[PDB]
């Protein structure tokens, strides 16, 4: 009939009144709230003492245990070994590290003999044709970016690097 | 309809399209037409490029026998991928040279 | 040209700018009108830079997991780009992005990239105060 | 970034618009695709009045 | 018609000199952290002063400015 | 969009009406001097907000 | 006894440009490179921070970068998680059908190798470029989601490199050849019925 | 008569191909075109060792996040028994249950963007961000990447990650309400949702389905309960389900298991034997001599890990549920380190079965609503 509609007509419409204003007032305090999100680019996020950038490479403490093949995800980098006479380890010639081929995997970090393999955690990778990737001993090194070191940086904690409340 | 390797510097196109526009993408597919290299990533004089429009027959009338698939298009781009390989490995072509980012696909030049 | 205020004449210096860029291009954009042509490096990769501006040095390629030792023996890059460089030409302007058994491309090895343009006009980038500055690179070198 | 704030930002995103090499697709041409905007900016435009 | 200058110069130097610089330090000192109409203060003024708030916008100039002579 | 709120101001609100009369904003002062370029600013902003 | 070598630069490039002429199309170009618009795209391995871009983790939309979902309108495409050999052949519609100002590039180590997918394996191509003509290659496998926009504000000065003549080299040819064929037709697979 | 609504698949998941007829505004029949991502695990999965072949897991796994490395280390430490200490293994619970939120956010945030909530996309996200910092404090990157050696776990988290999840574990208990008073207001919300791709439990289970998408019509199939995986059953919790099956029905069953997940995180922070690692990092030190510790009991690793074990026949099945769906890694004993013939088994190609049975008589609305309710995604389809 019609006079059920005339009962529910204003009915249907205070339920959606009832639903609209609540959230409108609700969000109220969201559109004007007082968070601060993320700053601009000079403010990066804080990193704890468990990541993984770019690895480092060396010439004192890769003894030639070679596992370079049997941790990386595709056998990546080279083994060469050349003719040596000292005792019966051959040297340490040939070799080229080369992240865009390598996953991060790097696992021997964790079985090298003495510290070799190790961490970072920078990231300016220019690159303008693959081919320019060839990090050798020590410019791996660079003392790299160095959040805390740096002028132009004040990074807070994050949420679970933070205090409680 | 128009399903063809449209790979980087291999775009062989199952249909008539050699207007500056095909009017319909396909002009009913019946001509199988090709072009090489829109982005300029290898200039072309006519002579090199004629040793390829000649094994194009090569390619297209001495070893097919096998119905419209891409099945056929990769084994066309197969050895058209390396015909350009062996032109430039002999010195015959060379790059873009252009103001585009001059990407090396095959790496820097060598010393032999 | 106020870039030819201090090119032309130092042909050794360092670009410190705001760190984002888009207010540099515009210098770049005139340097192409005298004889300067690009060369930008982003230098960080290379061993000791001698050899990678002067010297025929093995670039060994990103490998593929196998195949002991190749390495295609690569070229250096200015004896050649003067080859192909018109006998009209001024200098070769060449940016050091990344100035900011390898060989650390420290401030010695600047200078040893400042000789090049005496004996390329080198200009080294490290990102700096919101105004476009820039500063002889080889009196900040040691 | 656009400046201080994006009051630049706006006009920038106009003259980025402004080039941005119109392509007018093969099915259908100027005879009704230049004809379609012009009549959706000036129901707006006009009302201004 | 004489001191008639100094009247309608003053106030119209006025209202497009001194907003322009400061509206952008009254946004930049609270963003985050205002009312819920905290944000209607500033920004209706964003017109009213524009004879100069976009001489003050990203419009500021960073010409060479040929020194002295 | 914009067409849309100015119409519904100019119809269900005062369009350039103060929250008092229009016409009062004169008399009780007694007297006007320059209010030509004032009302007419307080035009565009008593009406635009 | 270089092997391979590089054309030689056939124009003298000697000219001069008037200011007047020439700020114009400067900032232009600026506004062309501070107004950049994503193209939606993102498969695998190497896409789903793309997403924390949006949020107050990492905010790339400060700058203005509006997604589009569409490739007739935006400029700038993310080929984010690892590509394989199909979703390919219509990859590069996407660049082929945009406007011209697009300076494409790339994003996760994945995709401009194939890294962890590169043992033996007929899906995954090696690297983008051998499909699509890019400017920048991005590492991360998953990308470092700070490592993106430091290449966005190190791609934005090439477009900033750019003058009056540059707007030139955009215009196309037709090395169109008339070959035809002889073979038989293949009937469409992909009907769509259940 | 048939359009396809693009490979660029204007939707959550990635590339779907779905051409579809059209009449004006309705649709008569849709058809999904699936194999674009072929990840092809199954080939490389022979040609490699264990630990070289760790990371690759989460790999077609970014979603989940964490739901394929279960099985990935019941077949070489489950199998050959290789003991799992009882602390390592809430260490690892405390991991699945914190991939249960992982999942959780990950769908009901998409699934709000795809339902018509337009502001809480990013919410979720802001939401999510502490996760990161935990992922990445524990063992890995981002993704928490090689958190499972063989021989147990990669190393025992830090002793700021357990005993510090305080902070997101009252905030999101408070935090979940929310939906709940977001999602039963303004009925456009509900309406579009209600009524739409109602499915049976008894073709739930005849079309081979799994997860709280079928738990939503009484059928509760909720596998933490029927394995002893890693002796975790000695805490509690709360099976949740719903009895329709529906969109609205998953949203309801999607919402209602998330609080359980901090539920277990308490029973464990303080019932794992080492408790929090701070506690056993402060006790390692006054009894570094002998005891419980270090034992059988809270030791991270057993013996020592390598690429070198050999194995015997011995081809054992797993179904360990996801919260999207189950998942299994079939593969023949085989007498050598690396065996045959390795298989999986991921929820989203046991999911689109009923897909183009779904979406019957339907319209593009519906469609678009089917889809962002079913919770699929790509990644672990192709493998």
């Amino acid at each position: 009939p019609m006079v059920t509609g005339f009962m529910s007509y204003g009915q249907q419409t205070i339920r959606a009144t009832r639903y609209i204003g609540q959230s409108f007032i609700t969000t109220l305090s969201h559109t004007n709230r007082l968070p601060i999100t993320i700053h601009y680019p000079y403010e990066k996020s804080i990193t704890p003492e468990r990541f993984r950038g770019r690895i480092h490479f060396e010439f004192d403490k890769c003894i030639a245990c070679e596992v370079c093949v049997r941790v990386c995800p595709i056998d990546l980098p080279v083994v060469d070994w050349r003719f040596e006479k000292d005792i019966k380890r051959k040297q340490l010639l040939n070799y080229s590290i080369d992240f865009g081929v390598c996953i991060f995997c790097g696992n021997c970090v964790e079985y090298c003999p003495t510290s070799c393999l190790s961490m970072t955690e920078e990231y300016e990778l220019s690159t303008y044709d693959r081919h320019e990737l060839n990090y050798n001993q020590i410019a791996l090194s660079r003392l790299p970016i160095s959040i805390m070191g740096d002028y132009t940086i004040q990074t807070i904690r994050n949420s679970s690097e933070s205090k409680i409340n | 309809q128009w399903l063809s390797c449209t790979t980087r510097h291999v775009r062989i196109y199952a249909a008539y399209i050699d207007p500056e526009t095909n009017a319909f993408d396909q002009t009913q597919t019946d001509k199988l037409t090709l072009m090489l290299d829109p982005t300029e990533e290898f200039v072309w004089t006519d002579e090199t490029c004629q040793m390829v429009y000649n094994e194009f027959q090569d390619l297209v009338d001495h070893y097919e026998g096998a119905p419209l698939s891409e099945y056929t298009l990769r084994l066309i781009g197969s050895d058209l991928e390396h015909y350009i390989r062996k032109l430039l490995y002999d010195g015959e072509i060379k790059y873009n040279m252009r103001s585009r980012v001059l990407n090396f696909s095959m790496g820097k030049p060598r010393v032999k | 040209g106020r870039w030819l205020d201090d090119v032309e004449k130092h042909k050794a210096l360092a670009i410190y700018p705001p760190h984002e860029g888009g207010y540099e291009g515009r210098y770049l954009n005139r340097l192409r009108y005298q004889g300067y042509y690009f060369l930008d490096l982003s230098a960080r990769g290379l061993g000791d830079p001698e050899s990678t501006l002067t010297k025929i040095h093995p670039v060994c390629p990103p490998s593929l997991g196998r195949q002991p030792v190749a390495r295609w023996y690569f070229p250096p890059e200015v004896d050649y780009r003067l080859s192909l460089l018109h006998p009209d030409a001024k200098g070769l302007i060449v940016w050091v992005y990344e100035a900011k058994r390898l060989q650390v491309l420290s401030k010695a090895e600047l200078q040893f990239l400042a000789m090049l343009p005496d004996l390329v006009r080198v200009i080294a980038e490290c990102g700096n105060w919101r105004k476009f500055i820039w500063k002889p690179l080889k009196q900040i070198s040691g | 970034y656009a400046g201080p704030l994006g009051l630049l930002q706006a006009i920038a995103d106009g003259t980025k618009l402004l080039f941005k090499e119109d392509i007018l697709p093969s099915r259908g041409d100027i005879s009704l695709f230049s004809i379609g905007p012009s009549i959706a900016v000036i129901s707006v435009l006009l009302s201004f009045l | 018609i004489l001191g008639i200058l100094p009247p309608v110069a003053a106030i119209a130097f006025f209202y497009l000199f001194v907003a322009p610089p400061i509206i952008m330090n009254w946004m930049r000192l609270r963003w985050f952290k205002r009312k819920f109409i905290e944000t209607y203060l500033q920004f209706m003024f964003t017109y009213l002063f524009f004879p100069g708030l976009m001489l003050w916008a990203p419009f500021v100039n960073f010409r060479k400015f040929p020194r002295d002579k | 969009l914009l067409v849309s709120s100015l119409f519904v101001t100019v119809l269900y609100l005062g369009g350039w009406n103060f929250s008092i009369p229009y016409i009062s904003f004169f008399d009780f002062f007694q007297m006007n001097k320059a209010v030509g370029i004032l009302e007419m600013t307080m035009g565009i902003f008593i009406t635009l907000t | 006894t270089v092997m391979n070598l590089i054309e030689f630069p056939l124009l003298d490039q000697t000219s001069s440009n008037s200011v007047i002429s020439t700020t114009l199309n400067d900032l232009s170009n600026w506004s062309r490179l501070s107004s950049l618009w994503p193209l939606l795209y993102g498969t695998s391995c190497c896409f789903i921070e793309f997403a924390s871009l949006i949020g107050s983790r990492f905010d790339f939309d400060r700058y203005g970068l509006v997604p589009r979902s569409s490739p007739r309108q935006a400029d700038l495409i993310l080929t984010a998680g690892t590509v394989t050999m199909k979703m390919a052949p219509s990859l590069v519609r996407l660049y082929e059908q945009m406007p011209e100002p697009k300076y494409v590039i790339a994003m996760g180590a994945c995709t401009i190798t194939g890294g962890m997918f590169s043992t033996d394996s007929y899906s995954t191509v090696r690297g983008v470029d051998k499909l699509i003509p890019v400017d920048v290659y991005l590492p991360g496998c998953p990308p470092k989601p700070e490592a993106v926009i430091d290449a966005l504000t190190k791609l934005r000065k090439k477009i900033s490199r750019e003058i009056v003549e540059d707007r030139t080299l955009s215009q196309n040819k037709k090395r169109c050849f008339t070959t035809s064929h002889k073979l038989y037709v293949r009937r469409s697979t992909h009907t769509g019925t259940y | 008569m048939i359009v396809n609504m693009g490979p660029q698949h204007p939707s959550m998941h990635g590339v779907l191909r779905l051409i579809v007829t059209l009449d004006g505004e309705d649709v008569i029949d849709c058809e999904p075109i699936l194999g674009y991502l072929h990840r092809g695990m199954e080939k490389i999965a022979e040609n490699r060792t264990i630990i070289q072949y760790l990371p690759y897991v989460t790999r077609w796994d970014y979603l989940a996040t964490m739901f394929t490395e279960a099985i990935t280390v019941n077949a070489p430490e489950f199998l050959e028994n290789i003991q799992i200490p009882q602390r390592a293994s809430y260490i690892r619970v405390i991991m699945l249950e914190l991939s249960r939120i992982a999942s959780h956010l990950l769908w009901l945030g998409p699934f709000m963007a795809d339902l018509g909530a337009q502001t809480p996309f990013f919410y979720i996200f802001r939401e999510r961000e502490l996760i990161y910092d935990l992922f990445e404090a524990a063992t890995g990157m981002r993704m928490m990447h090689n958190y499972f050696r063989i021989g147990g776990v990669a190393a025992d988290l830090p002793y700021g990650w357990i005993d510090k999840c305080l902070d997101f574990c009252d905030y999101f208990l408070r935090g979940v309400v929310e939906y709940q008073q977001l999602i039963t207001q303004n009925p456009i919300f509900l309406e579009r949702v209600e009524g739409v791709g109602f499915i049976s439990g008894e073709e739930a289970v005849n079309w081979g389905l799994s997860g709280p998408m079928l738990r939503a019509s009484g059928i509760q199939w909720d596998l933490r309960k029927v394995d002893p995986y890693e002796s975790y059953n000695q805490f509690d919790w709360k099976v949740q389900w719903q009895k329709e099956g529906d969109s609205l029905a998953r949203y309801l069953v999607r919402v209602g298991e998330m609080s359980e997940s901090i539920k277990i995180i308490q029973q464990a922070i303080e019932k794992i034997p080492g408790g929090p690692y701070e506690n056993l990092e402060v006790r390692r030190f006054k009894k570094e001599k002998n005891s419980e510790w270090n034992d059988f009991e809270y030791k991270f690793l057993g013996k020592k890990p390598s690429p070198n074990f050999e194995l015997s026949r011995q081809e054992l099945y797993v179904r360990v549920e996801a919260p999207k769906g189950e998942l299994g890694i079939y593969l023949v004993g085989d007498d050598s380190l690396f065996p045959w013939r390795w298989k999986i088994r991921p929820p989203g190609f046991i999911n689109l079965q009923i897909l183009p049975q779904l979406v019957k008589k339907m319209k593009l609305a519906d469609i678009m609503t089917i889809l962002g309710s079913i919770d699929i995604i790509m990644g672990e389809v192709d493998r």
